[PDB]
RNA sequence: CUCUGUUGGUUCUCUGUGCUCUGUGCUCUGUUUACCAGGUCAGGUCCGAAAGGAAGCAGCCAAGGCAGAGACGCAGAGCAGGCAGAUGUAGCUGGC
């Protein structure tokens, strides 16, 4: 607990104990402390809150129709798409899924179980096929029939391997072959238990396809997940959604005042 | 992938070219290159 | 040579002046979470920072001129003492019976070929025994690695009693005059009871002196659950840390000694039988923090 | 320098007897031939995301090929071993 209303030496010290335990950064945490010391304000509870909202900011409606969902291993990419299908069907949008996890075992069969529960059709395929061209047949079934949104699924790939990052560039030019305007929105799925490895992941995925939004999962535990602050500082990429569970209805919109309130506790 | 490309040049050769490598001239170098899928500089 | 998290935690205290009691708790919370990224358990990381807290007030870090050079020196000497201290080798008797236990995919058959070449050039005579029957082609794997070094292998049949195995081990170690006996067991879990009750029966009939536990460097938070189950039911007296060739830190060795209290002896750096060097608590002290 | 019967010599084709030599016809068998408009084509490539396709050299196989052992048809050029067969023979010397 941080005591608000004491001396200048104890308020700035207990603030550093809460930020470094929330996975913020190295040069990111050092930049916040130098701005409060040269300000000169008595109300230190509202002074730090106005600085943290400006670091995150550069219903939520997408810019395009086809969205590309990317991520690494152990984050739950297939679990995030199941939450995004419940939020948009209550408003009035026609959503359709696309399976692209044929590299991992039981990955393309996982989205088929959540697709029969939400009554949303999934475009499947055999094991050992290409996930880039299976997304091309999903764009041709959107323009011919009459669907609004489309979510593409990817495989479990790392940032260190160059052989799997060149396969990610083949998914971008596959959707751009049918419709030159698409893709517009590229979302990334990160975890809350990740330390300083999440900063190295965001720089490699922006050089490949180009990120326009970041989503974070597993916020219901002991981890706060403040690894979103150093990404909007250098790359200028905004935040979209937050995940507070494993269920379909567990998806709340991004509120810059509610994320800072739970970070300092 | 360098080892399988070296064996690829020997597999396109005849039994007289493997036992005697000095007879492989300009007319023979183009037959071995087009039969393996490589260039003249690789042979 | 330090890591990303420990380059800013020790780096911000340089050129500021004298510190308070609130600065010590702010630095120790960063070392606690730097261990969790280096594959150490949360219960062991909480008990480590409470040990350094009592040693920091004794050396007087509050009245010191340079705070960054004292905190970095206390964690370097406390981690060195928590891993073993110095390079200690096992006590060699007239008749030695060693045991190699572990998990699935840890490399128990790979470590059995390393200990058969290190003691052969010094003056001791090795002997290999294979008790792995559940895994296919496991008795053939130690036979190919035993011919590479020149040590004879003893193969156990399927469905044999623990009293019949001791009858063939004491017969081959008397005629050929073998002193060092290496027993290679099968891969089993911590929660599986039928396989752990057979291992406790194999310890009672034979009667070993040094029981070595082969643990991998890529083991996460479940490193405390393996070391507690193998000590109370069976009885671990030694630890071996294999696969230190990659980008792994090897923090699973800290979560294993805190609950048992038994020192670590050997370390593996390569997949070849020639790649074996003694455990140095000074080399791993700059790898977990680095 | 009548012809006849037994009987004697060359140059004809030929028809049959079975041999032997060559070309073949093609075929059989051993051996020979890098690429130069054959078939199948391991790798290794390329075209694709893939599914699926293509060129394509070795090899081999085929085709060209070089030679003998083949039953022999179909045939000409050969000798001397053949008792010997079918319609003419022309010159010279004999014997009847």
């Amino acid at each position: 607990a941080i005591p608000w209303g004491g001396n200048l030496e104890e308020v700035l010290e207990e603030l550093e104990m809460a930020l470094l335990a929330a996975d913020v950064g190295l040069s990111a945490t050092e930049e916040i402390l130098q701005e409060v010391r040269a300000s000169g304000r008595k109300d230190l509870k509202e002074a730090v809150k106005e600085k943290l909202v400006g670091m995150l900011e550069p219903p939520v409606e997408p810019k395009g129709r086809v969205v590309l969902v990317v991520g690494v291993n152990g984050v739950g990419k297939t679990t995030t798409i199941a939450k995004l299908g419940r939020y948009y069907q209550n408003l009035g949008k026609k959503v359709m899924f696309c399976a692209g996890d044929t590299f991992r075992a039981a990955g393309g069969t996982q989205l088929s179980e959540w697709g029969k529960r939400l009554s949303i059709p999934v475009i499947q395929g055999p094991e050992g096929t290409d996930p880039a061209a299976l997304a091309y047949d999903a764009v041709q079934a959107m323009k011919a029939r009459g669907y609004d949104l489309l979510f593409v699924d990817t495989a479990g790939r790392l940032h260190t391997k160059h052989n799997l990052m060149e396969e990610l560039k083949k998914v971008k030019r596959a959707i751009a072959k049918a419709d030159p305007e698409e893709p517009k929105e590229v979302w990334l799925v990160l975890d809350a238990v990740t330390g300083q490895n999440g900063l190295e992941q965001a720089k490699k995925f922006h050089e490949a396809v180009g990120l326009t939004g970041v989503i974070v999962t597993k916020l219901d535990g002991t981890a706060k997940g403040g690894v979103l602050i150093p990404i909007v500082r250098t790359l200028k990429v905004p935040i979209k959604f937050v995940g507070v569970g494993e269920g379909p209805d567990d998806l709340q919109p991004f509120d810059p005042e509610a994320f800072v309130e739970a970070l300092l506790e | 992938k360098v080892l399988v490309r070296m064996e690829a040049i020997i597999n396109s050769m005849t039994m007289k070219e493997r036992a005697k490598p000095e007879i492989i001239k300009g007319s023979r170098k183009r037959r071995i290159a087009a039969g393996s899928g490589m260039q003249v500089q690789d042979v | 040579q330090l890591s990303a998290r420990l380059q800013e935690a020790i780096g911000r205290l340089r050129g500021r002046g004298r510190i308070t009691e609130e600065d010590l708790k702010a630095t120790l919370r960063e070392i606690r979470r730097a261990l969790m990224d280096a594959d150490v358990n949360l219960e062991v990381a909480r008990d480590f920072v409470e040990r350094v807290r009592e040693e920091a007030l004794g050396k007087q870090v509050l009245e010191s001129l340079t705070p960054a050079e004292v905190i970095l020196a206390t964690v370097y000497e406390a981690l060195k003492e928590a891993l073993g201290g110095e390079a200690r080798l096992p006590v060699l008797k007239d008749r030695n019976l060693w045991f190699l236990v572990g998990l699935q995919g840890s490399g128990k058959t790979t470590t059995a070929a390393k200990l058969a070449l290190y003691y052969k050039g010094k003056g001791r005579r090795p002997l290999l025994v294979a008790a792995d029957t559940q895994r296919p082609a496991a008795r053939e794997q130690l036979r190919l690695l035993g011919e590479k070094v020149g040590v004879p292998v003893l193969e156990v049949m399927d469905g044999e009693s623990p009293e019949s195995i001791r009858r063939r081990v004491e017969e081959k170690a008397r005629l050929e005059a073998r002193d060092l006996i290496l027993v290679d067991t099968a891969g089993r879990l911590q929660i599986d009871e039928p396989l752990m009750g057979e291992l406790a029966r194999l310890k009672e009939v034979l009667g070993p002196d040094e029981v070595l536990l082969v643990l991998d460097a890529m083991t996460g938070q479940e490193a405390l659950s393996v070391a507690r189950a193998f000590d109370e039911k069976v009885g671990v007296t030694g630890l071996v840390l294999t696969k230190l060739d990659g980008d792994a830190r090897g923090g699973a060795a800290l979560s294993a000694r805190h609950v048992t209290g038994k020192p670590i002896y050997f370390a593996g750096v390569s997949e070849k039988p020639e790649g074996l060097e003694p455990f140095y608590p000074e080399r791993l002290a700059g790898r977990i923090l680095g």
